[PDB]
């Protein structure tokens, strides 16, 4: 073993002499089993970012070389397991057995080595699948306040994965380690967990931690992808990474800028964000779609860190405050939110209903702030909203999505009152899975929509059986 | 003509009805900017001095 | 152990050099005998090099002289805990304040430890019955939960905090520890007073981390009140209260240490390990498997401003908000708890039941209704008011009367004995209410009471 | 071959001691061979002394060691130029990055040279179709000129920069050149295949330093692509088009550099060289006596602010600019532009015409007098302003909307056929709209149309 | 704004009929401005009466710095020990300041607040407290005071307040409508503005000059979107005194008729104090705006309103 003595330290950021022969970025162990980051190979001495407690390290301290670049265990022996971000285990269920292993820092697919994204990633979610569809090696950015449901959009997500064959990854960075014990519970009580990775680096754990989370979690998902298999990583959330970042470069004492971050904090998110891809099929036609988040002050999506990564990703969802707390939940934002694949991440079907969706819904709400012309597109737009509101860990198929957003947009409930939408398609989805099956079959196999006529019979055959209010 | 009048008032209330609900949307509006401008102006007068500072030593 | 000479003594700040091979580890306790009697702590912070340690101090460093000893006592800060600091209290240090004699704990704890971990904690949300009808109704508080205090001078903030002291006590068994994070020594003394009169003082440890202190001191003294708190969650198993006050004095401090350190400042002159240090804090206060801390935090806003860092970090970590109003405490109502403008994370059918989310939100919607009304009402009068709406104004006054309450604590302001008020009772009552079922009642027979079948028992005596 | 050995590696500067009088130059490429194989390839900036080179690495510096050996090129980064990297996709180093085997190349230029002399150089005095209304009429672009497209975060500069490729390089007589710097992966997959479609690609150098590369990358990149144009230019006599996205992503990854090389901040944490670093690359795009480039850049705003040193210091290397505006975009007026803060230099009637001058600064004195007017119609709308007013507002908000258009790369998004409008017709529009000749129109006409006619025909179907 | 013309037409007022002996200290402004003020001197006959100093903008920091002490030591000698009275005109002492500021980090001091000299009280303090009036002898010090980024919150500016007995604040506001001098007429103050001093009548006349003035400052964000019809009868009344007031309040100066294009006025104290008067108890109403604007006394606005 290749020995070391610490000089220097503070704020867990330590100066060591010797290890002579040390590359950039690697990987070191310190006496008491605590982990270390090579960070600036100096003249005489070494840079080094403690990667854990740093209590009990002081000058006097030894810290040996492993000899192998920063990485993290990665392959099916973190399916259902709860990890920090150098892979070891927290939620006391043995230790991670696995030979295979990755490293944080990895080049992105090149201009050559991938192909256009056209294969649906099921949210499960009607408001986002219909008008801000995701795909299969997309990057979506899910934007907006504090408590405006970013976290269940990706829980829910993951959730409806069940049975698709879709590695999920759950990145936590810098949140209440309450909420993340939450989550993998949501995830047991809905099988979920079986094939999700937990990544989690919490409030109280130190900022280098909330720095190499994300990478670790991209690590554990790339794997998957570069063999072949899809996978969904979630970074919640980026804005936590970002703030960690600025805490360890203010320490390293580099120029700060706008809101004090370093000049590198927008290429903090873009390599991580290029890494997520679609590959071509001579690279095994492999995928990482990643859903970053960011957390915004007061709604201001023009702010330094937020136009970093709506400038890196392909498109956004935006969640209003002002909608999330008067009942519309989920709360996107049509005006804003957008999906840059569109129409190629989305089934025959669900494109030719919900085309033109988002826009209608747009001029809803811009008419709601203000005749007979007018007055109907009110009356449909009320209706049209009721379909989109959506409870929390209650995933839709899409043959059901389809089939409701159809009815809804071609007038069938316009009859109906407002206040009976809701329940119209509850009544109406149990009428069609027991009933008229092989309409939601021919979707689920096929992918497009079935007989004009044979549907609208179908509805209104329900309806004769339907009581209002 | 006291028709007219209730007319008149009454579309006088819901012109000032909406102009106070248009204020408030502004006031927060400036608010933010202010808020924006307050922290901005902090951070860049505490960086110039801390930056002057590390220039002697 | 260890034994070092001081190098520099530079305002709250003392460089000591120590033996080579034998330095203190970061946020150890060092003693320092002072020339004039008494004795100086200070705490490790940075390994400068050549064996050289820089630490924060405690208290005054005037009377120092370089080349005095320094003794590490070879861990954190070590605090008391258990039944002993009950009625008492303290410094950041752990020693008593209140010349009460001699503190006879069995333990001392360090103030400076890692979060829960993983496994240990709860992973669900449960609501901590508080028995005051307005909070755990509108704005109901987790066990484990952080919840943001706001209000003014005099408006029922110390009743409350007492209230809450009493309430959780007596029914749940739970203790309660009170951190004075800037704590003005006056407001000090009337606080041991008044918690003394109402009784409450035998349920609570108190820890000041007083305003004429030292930014260290202030800094760490959250952390010897969240110490005392956690013995009796993770020993006795309790739900246990942490108030402190205020949360922002505790951000401060961390700025004030950070620029005597030297750091680079970070966004709107705060410290860098801003995020770091509010979360190795409050994530400490949680629900685990053998009990919970829940924390009632008074929050300072500067400029008024919540996007500003310090309240927007803090603001990251709440599940509630418990917002007093002066123009309700003006009118009698007591507690004076904004039903509107308090919040709760936990508010909804899944944690509560779907009768509780139901029967909270129309009485939400009725008040709300009513203080839209207040400009026509004042103007035009109660005949330009619909049939609805007429209704819904004397449903909605009935109502923010039911909201009120007697307090244990407050029998000497109101005159009568106080209410626990259960959950079940308090939907119950506010779900009758909204039906029509106390219509016909006097509007007075709502006000001041427990349970709605003491609202019926009252109509009887106007 | 001179030899050297790695003394210092700091993030993406590493520090090389070579011995006395084999000192490498600056801007040198240096060669150095990895430890887990492969050649990592670094630029000499610095000259510390004691024969110590600072350098800047081209790709990731992670797994190098101490010691190692690096071997002088004598020269710098140089590249191929001529037919050879038409229909091809090069990287920073001028490898090929498409899989089409070797690029023979006969000339290797270097990427670093002076500026071209006064004498050589040739001024732009004359218009540039683009067949965009806001563009033609306001701010009209130069055959041979310098064009930048300004632009917040998804706002719309590469869907309008794509635009431009679709009308202006596919009927282009002569050769085109796109440098991807520092912007998506996909974009770069997505514009090759756009561009092998159509068969414009054969005419076209493409490179591409994204933004996963390392800052050193995407600082010189740009450099790549100018030196494939400069040959066109000056050797081959030809017309070229230079498309650059994103030029913001060359000063950001040079203040990257900067914070590591060790330079004093500047304002907003700039590096210090940001104007002559800008000046030094801008000044080599140009038209020259031998041949002409008409470059067209995005030109990323942070957080919105024009008023950034990035954005700030670009517009002196600009004969016209376009000004995409956040507010614009999200009313649905697409493309997004300015129409007040969109500048020109040959908006004058001796270029364009004293039809087109008096009816560009026509719309502009309108819509001038409709942005003084916005506070008082934000409060109280259009009921108290003036007859005057009145008319200028409902002319304006016409206006507004006419400059509006639908693109044929917008096809995809809004499922509208795109526009092609030619000069004769924007200014034909734009005028009978100033006379009062479409008053009895309603405004969703003029809304995403191409010519008036499009606008009168849409407005009967409404 | 006005601070080189306003103390130049208070040497051609006050230092022209002065019994006693003067000093004017050119500290870090325009050389231009010191030949013209030398030749003005020369050809009225005051330069006799003067001692002038000067270290301009052209020179190096630590003239700046050190000119308005040799300036005050010749000041210091007048008082002290000659029997008679002194008058020290200083423009700019702002650049004392600054000129500390210049030398501060290379001296090896770390920066204060607003790029400043971490000792800006203190240097200040001890040139200012020097420049003073004592049982000796009588020095009537009036010193420009530049505000940099017309910001009176700046730490140059807002410490040189507390050596003060009298301050004129010019504004840019009153200067961009074309009120000369442009002196804030609420923000200007003074010790000696009290009945005991200047009478009771001139104390209410002041005062309610300030109340008219204070009200039309309050109502003009309420103007400027709502409309000026929705005032009342008062307010309106208000509204058109006031604008009559700030006019009656410019003034055409001596030293600047190549600005103004008229002759100089110059108005005594008890016809000043009428004038005023007479416009808050509204015997100037029907007066046009124009009238009030640009004159000496009242009976010069009555003339002016035949005119239009
Ligand atoms: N569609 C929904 N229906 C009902 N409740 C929801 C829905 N989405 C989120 N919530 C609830 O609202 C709160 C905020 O959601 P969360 O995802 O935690 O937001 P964030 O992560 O942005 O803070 C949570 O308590 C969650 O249970
Ligand atoms: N629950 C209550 N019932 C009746 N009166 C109260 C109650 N709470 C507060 N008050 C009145 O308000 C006063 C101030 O209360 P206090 O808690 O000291 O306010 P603060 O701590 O905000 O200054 C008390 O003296 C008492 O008269
Ligand atoms: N001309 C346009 N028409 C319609 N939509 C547009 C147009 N330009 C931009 N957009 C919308 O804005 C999004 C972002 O555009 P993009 O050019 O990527 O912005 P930037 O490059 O400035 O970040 C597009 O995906 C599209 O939805
Ligand atoms: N009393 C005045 N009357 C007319 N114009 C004036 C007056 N005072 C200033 N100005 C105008 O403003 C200009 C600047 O005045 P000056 O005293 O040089 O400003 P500063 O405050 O910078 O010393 C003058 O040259 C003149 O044009
Ligand atoms: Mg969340
Ligand atoms: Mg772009
Ligand atoms: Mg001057």
């Amino acid at each position: 073993v290749e020995v070391g003595t610490v000089i220097q330290v503070g704020d867990g950021i330590a100066r060591v002499h010797g290890l002579e022969k040390v590359m950039a970025g690697e990987l070191l162990e310190f006496e008491n089993g605590v982990m270390g980051m090579a960070q600036n190979l100096e003249e005489d001495n070494v840079g080094v970012v403690i990667l854990g407690p740093y209590t009990e390290i002081r000058e006097g301290t030894q810290v040996k070389r492993t000899g192998r670049i920063m990485e993290v265990p990665v392959g099916e022996a973190l399916l259902g397991r709860v990890v920090n971000p150098l892979g070891q285990p927290l939620d006391g269920r043995g230790p991670i057995e696995t030979a295979e292993y990755r490293p944080i820092e990895s080049p992105a697919p090149g201009v050559m080595d991938r192909k256009s994204v056209h294969e649906p990633l099921q949210t499960g979610i009607k408001a986002i699948d219909s008008m801000i569809p995701i795909g299969r090696g997309q990057r979506e950015l899910i934007i907006g306040d504090r408590q405006t449901g970013k976290t269940t959009i990706a829980i829910d997500t993951i959730i409806n994965q069940k049975g698709q064959d879709v590695i999920c990854i759950y990145v936590a960075i810098g949140q209440k380690q309450s909420t993340v014990a939450g989550v993998v519970e949501t995830l047991r009580q809905h099988d979920a967990l079986d094939y999700t990775i937990v990544v989690t680096a919490s409030a109280s754990e130190p900022a280098p931690l909330l720095y190499l989370a994300p990478y670790a979690g991209c690590a554990m998902g790339e794997y998957f992808m570069y063999k072949g298999k899809h996978a969904l990583v979630v970074y919640d959330d980026l804005s936590k990474q970002a703030a960690a970042y600025r805490e360890l470069s203010l320490l390293l004492r580099r120029p700060p800028g706008r809101e004090a971050y370093p000049g590198d904090v927008f290429y903090l998110h873009s390599r991580l964000l290029e890494r997520a891809a679609k590959l071509s099929d001579e690279k095994g036609g492999g995928s990482l779609t990643a859903l970053p988040f960011i957390e915004t002050q007061a709604g201001d999506v023009s702010a330094y860190i937020p136009t970093n990564v709506i400038s890196i990703t392909d498109g956004q969802i935006f969640l209003e405050s002002d909608l999330f707390y008067s009942g519309v939940r989920p709360a996107v934002n049509v005006g804003i939110s957008v999906s840059r694949v569109g129409g190629a991440a989305q089934i025959k079907a669900m494109k030719k209903v919900a085309g033109t969706l988002r826009l209608d819904l747009a001029q809803y709400r811009e008419l709601q702030a203000f005749d007979k012309a007018t007055q109907a597109k009110l009356n449909r737009g009320e209706r049209t909203v009721e379909i989109l509101k959506q409870d929390e860990h209650k995933p839709m198929p899409v043959e059901e999505q389809v089939i409701s957003i159809y009815a809804v947009t071609n007038g069938f409930m316009d009859d109906i009152p407002v206040e009976d939408v809701r329940r119209f398609e509850e009544e109406l989805l149990s009428f069609m899975r027991a009933n008229k099956d092989s309409l939601l079959d021919h979707i689920r196999q096929t992918g497009e929509l079935p007989d004009t006529k044979e549907l609208d019979a179908a509805i209104e055959e329900f309806k004769k059986g339907f009581t209002p209010s | 003509l006291l028709d007219a009048k209730a007319s008149e008032f009454g579309a006088r209330m819901t012109a000032m009805g909406n102009a106070t609900d248009n204020a408030t949307e502004m006031l927060e509006t400036l608010t933010l900017q202010f808020n924006r401008a307050r922290q901005a102006a902090i951070t860049q007068e505490i960086a110039e001095i801390v930056a002057g500072a590390n220039a002697l030593r | 152990m260890n034994k070092g000479r001081i190098i520099q003594v530079m305002g709250p700040v003392v460089d000591i050099q120590f033996e080579s091979g034998q330095l203190p580890d970061i946020y150890n306790a060092i003693t320092i005998e002072r020339p004039q009697g008494g004795t100086l702590t200070v705490e490790a912070a940075v390994h400068l090099g050549d064996n050289v340690v820089r630490c924060v101090a405690m208290a005054s460093t005037d009377g120092l002289v370089r080349g005095l000893e320094a003794v590490d006592t070879g861990a954190p800060i070590s605090v008391p805990v258990g039944k002993a600091t009950l009625g008492r209290v303290f410094n950041v240090l752990g020693e008593p304040i209140d010349e009460q004699g001699e503190v006879n704990a069995e333990e001392r704890h360090p103030i400076h430890r890692p979060a829960p971990e993983f496994e240990e904690l709860s992973t669900a949300d449960e609501i901590l019955e508080t028995g005051i009808k307005v909070i755990d109704l509108l704005a109901p508080y987790a066990k484990g939960g952080k919840i943001g205090l706001f209000g003014g001078a005099g408006v029922g903030k110390t009743v409350l905090i007492q209230e809450l002291i009493n309430n959780v006590a007596q029914e749940h068994g739970g203790l309660s520890v009170f951190a004075g994070v800037g704590e003005r020594t006056r407001e000090g003394n009337d606080l041991y007073h008044e918690m003394k009169d109402s009784g409450v003082i035998s349920k609570t440890s108190m820890v000041f981390g007083q305003m004429n202190e030292p930014p260290g001191a202030r800094l760490r003294v959250a952390l010897t009140g969240l110490t005392m708190a956690e013995y009796f969650r993770d020993r006795e198993g309790q739900d246990v209260l942490l108030f402190i006050d205020n949360i922002f004095r505790f951000t401060q401090a961390g700025s004030e240490v950070s620029a005597l350190l030297g750091r680079m400042p970070s966004a709107v002159g705060y410290q860098p390990t801003l995020a770091t240090e509010m979360g190795q804090l409050q994530e400490r206060i949680t629900s685990t498997k053998k009990g919970s801390i829940t924390s009632i935090q008074a929050i300072y806003v500067p400029a008024d401003d919540y996007t500003d860092p310090a309240p927007a970090t803090t603001f990251a970590h709440l599940d509630a908000t418990t917002n007093l109003e002066r123009k309700l405490a003006e009118m009698g109502i007591y507690p004076a708890v904004d039903p509107l403008a308090s919040t709760s994370r936990i508010l909804s059918p899944a944690v509560v039941g779907e009768e509780h989310y139901r029967v909270a939100r129309g009485v939400q919607q009725v008040l709300q209704r009513y203080n839209d009304l207040q400009d026509i009402i004042a103007i035009l009068g109660m005949d330009e008011l619909s049939d609805e709406d007429k209704l819904i104004v004397a449903r909605a006054r009935k109502i923010q009367r039911f909201l009120s309450q007697p307090f244990h604590v407050a029998e000497q302001f109101t005159g009568m004995p106080g209410k626990y008020v259960p959950v079940k009772e308090t939907v119950r009552g506010f779900k009758e209410i909204l039906e029509g079922k106390h219509d016909n009642l006097p509007e007075e027979a709502f006000y001041m009471v427990g349970t709605i079948d003491e609202a019926v028992e009252k109509a009887k005596k106007l």
